[PDB]
Order: structure tokens, then sequence, then C-alpha cells
């Protein structure tokens, strides 16, 4: 269908990326840049093997730690989707996406540690949980046995379409008696604001069983954006886009809206 | 088809042929003499 | 009736 | 301006006399959780989690107002916490 292929041109994103090694990290030799298509819809930390592979390789053994990125000094959270990162920092910078990579001083003000592939997974679910919870009253994803719930993140971690969806269709659902969700599960990001992010409680039908739209869903909890340009996996949609559909076809595999507000560019 | 609709798989593909399709064989063939 | 952490933490644990 | 959270122990994890507390909108998951160590005396190495809805644990660097405005009910947000993961 039409909606599956937008499934699919979602799912498999791609943001051509160069890695290149911080200048002052103690080197025993000079690396070489690392080229790289990064999935928007995955996590650094969960696709960067070869990256790290590769930079070690010119690190004393003794110097080898925990290994981080930033973006012209933006330290880079890995919990944040890749292509949430890109829309909002560097999208409208020239490709590729210059990350650099660090290993000495991991800042923690600014980063959460990624001791384990399972703290990676844990934050996934953690992440589905929630969004469930704001749909269905996380009555889909607890009727669900485990075994469906590691196959949404083997599909997720091993980049297969067919796995994810086959379990994820599920929690696009909703009752019959229903036209949507019960609320949207949705973040909007903003560099200017201090806070992270903004979540809040938003329901897709109107009484009358109209969808609202993208534009009221911001008009009512980000009036600050209609200069600025509204991206999700970085195109532009427009504003009289339904919301439900939205959430059922553009999120990503957590089950979240990430929305960016970015400068309108020049 | 709705434009909305028709507007965001246009915007996609759009996005794809600039960020990925232009990048693939360059990207792939520096791995490959790496 | 919730205690103040903000309170007890300035306060002295 | 503040929020109400409840504190609520998950097996047998140890109970805090005090469970009723009004919190900085801006505190985050983390700030929440160094509190409660120090006040049931526990050390660092020792793990915790917190959980909402009893169904997800969410991020440490996640701000309890936006839980609360978005999984709170009358007046007060209900917080789990447990010394082993009981949810995933
Ligand atoms: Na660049």
């Amino acid at each position: 269908t039409d909606d599956k292929d937008v499934l699919r041109d979602v799912w498999f994103g791609r943001i051509p990326t160069c890695f290149t090694l911080y200048q002052d990290e103690i080197t025993e030799r000079e690396a070489e840049p690392y080229y790289l298509l990064l999935p928007r819809v995955s996590y650094l930390t969960l696709v960067t093997d070869k990256v790290k592979k590769h930079f070690q390789k010119v690190m004393r053994q003794e110097d080898i730690s925990e290994i981080w990125f930033e973006y012209e000094g933006t330290p880079l959270k890995w919990h944040y989707p890749i292509g949430l990162l890109f829309d909002l920092l560097a999208s409208s910078s020239a490709l590729p996406w210059n990350i650099t990579v660090h290993f000495k001083s991991f800042p923690e003000k600014d980063l959460l540690h990624c001791p384990s592939k399972d703290a990676i997974e844990a934050h996934f679910m953690s992440c589905m949980k929630e969004a469930d919870a704001l749909k269905h009253k996380s009555q889909v994803i607890n009727e669900m046995q485990k075994k469906d719930h590691k196959q949404l993140w083997m599909g997720l971690q091993n980049d297969r379409f067919d796995q994810f969806w086959a379990i994820n269709r599920k929690l696009m659902e909703y009752p019959a008696e229903e036209n949507g969700f019960r609320y949207i599960p949705f973040r909007i990001y903003q560099t200017t604001t201090e806070r992270p992010f903004i979540q809040k409680l938003f329901r897709p039908v109107a009484a009358d069983g109209q969808l609202h739209t993208l534009g009221d869903l911001l008009k009512e909890v980000c009036p600050s954006a209609i200069k600025n340009q509204v991206m999700i996996h970085g195109i532009e949609p427009m504003l009289e886009t339904p919301l439900q559909w939205l959430s059922e076809h553009l999120s990503y595999p957590d089950n979240f809206l990430h929305i960016s507000i970015i400068p309108q560019p020049t | 088809m709705p434009r909305w609709k028709r507007h965001i798989s246009e915007q996609l593909r759009r996005r794809d042929r600039l960020q990925r399709q232009a990048f693939e064989e360059i990207i792939l063939q520096y791995n490959k003499l790496l | 009736e919730a205690a103040d952490m903000e309170e007890y933490e300035e306060s002295g644990l | 301006k503040k929020i109400d959270i409840l504190l609520k122990a998950v097996g047998d994890t140890p109970i805090m006399k005090t469970k009723k507390w009004a919190v900085e909108r801006t505190r985050t998951i983390q700030g929440l959780i160094d509190f409660i160590k120090k006040f049931l005396k526990l050390v660092a190495s020792e793990q915790l989690f917190i959980y909402v809805n009893q169904s997800f644990a969410p991020s440490p660097d996640q701000e309890v107002g936006t839980l609360y405005e978005c999984f709170g009910s009358d007046g007060k947000l209900v917080l789990h916490y447990c010394k082993s993961q009981a949810w995933g």
C-alpha cells in the first residue's frame, strides 16, 4: 500500500555521516575518517560498532574507554533516535553529518552512560511501554507475550522491517468503537527552549469524530511554531495532516512522534 | 489520494534521493579501499 | 500534606 | 507550583517513613533517585529503579512535571521504587 511504502521509507531512512576522531585525543597515530550511512530510526550506540573498532586501533590499550560523540561541541545523547538528533542539530548544515568521536572526558552532565546493549533494550522497551500507556492504557503491550517484546527489539537491533512490524502493527490498532488512540505519544523538541521537550496529553479525535491535525496539536501545545519549520523524519508535513495517521505511520520504532521545531533556513 | 499524503510521500522520496542515494556508492567505495 | 523535598535536602540529611 | 509525588515500595524494598513529597517540576528522575538513596541510607553501588503507572521506568533525565501532567491523577504522581527490576 501507499501507507506501507511510507512505513518502509521511514524505517530505511539513512543519514550520511563522517566520523572524525577528536583532534586533541591522545593517539599513537592519526586515524582516517570513517564514513557511514546511519539509520534514522535507531540509536548511535547500537550501530557504531565498526566506528568504535576503527578508532580504538589508534589508541593505547589503556586509553580506551566508553566512546562518545559530539556535533560541533554538543554531546550526542545515545538514547535520542539518530534521525531526531540530526534533524534538530545539523539538518541545516551541508552533508555529510560531521560527528566528532571521543574517548577521554565523558561529559556526565550532558550524557547518560551506555554500559551495555541491555541498557539500550531497556530504554527502548521503556519508551514503547510509555507510548502504549498513552495509546491503550498499556492494554496491548501487557497482553503481549515476552517473545513478542523480544521480536520488536530484535527487529530494531537487526534492521528487520517485517519482523518488527509483524508485532508493531498490533500497537497501531485501536478499539472498533473508537477512531484513534486515546492519547498520541509525541515529543516536541526546540533548541531555544530550556526544557528538554514538550510532552502533553492530546486526543487525536474530536467529539464529533473528526480527526485533529498536526496544526491543531501545535496550536494547543506549541503556538510558537506558526519563520520556524516543523520537521519529522527530515521532512515537513502539511499542518492539515491528520495526527492519528502521523502517529501510525511517522512514529519512530519507539512508537513516539518525535517532532523538531527549527528556524527556517536561508 | 489526499494532498497531505501525496506531499509526505514525495518529500520522503526527495529526502532519500538527496541524503541516501547521492552518498551510498561513494561511501561504500570509500570503505572498500579503507 | 506533603513534605518539602527542597527543604529537607537543604536542612540536614 | 511544585507537584505532589507519592512514593511506594515494591517487594521487600525498604519503606520510606515519609512518602508524600512536594518537588520542583524541573527535578529529574535521577534527582529523585539520589534523594531516596541517601534518605534510606543506601549506597551508590546499589541501583534503584523508579516506575510510573506500575508499567514503565522513565529515563533518569526525564522531568517529574511532564510525567505528572501525563500520568498524574487526583493531584499527585505515584511512583514505585525497587532495588530490582519489576516491570520490563
Ligand atoms: Na557536514
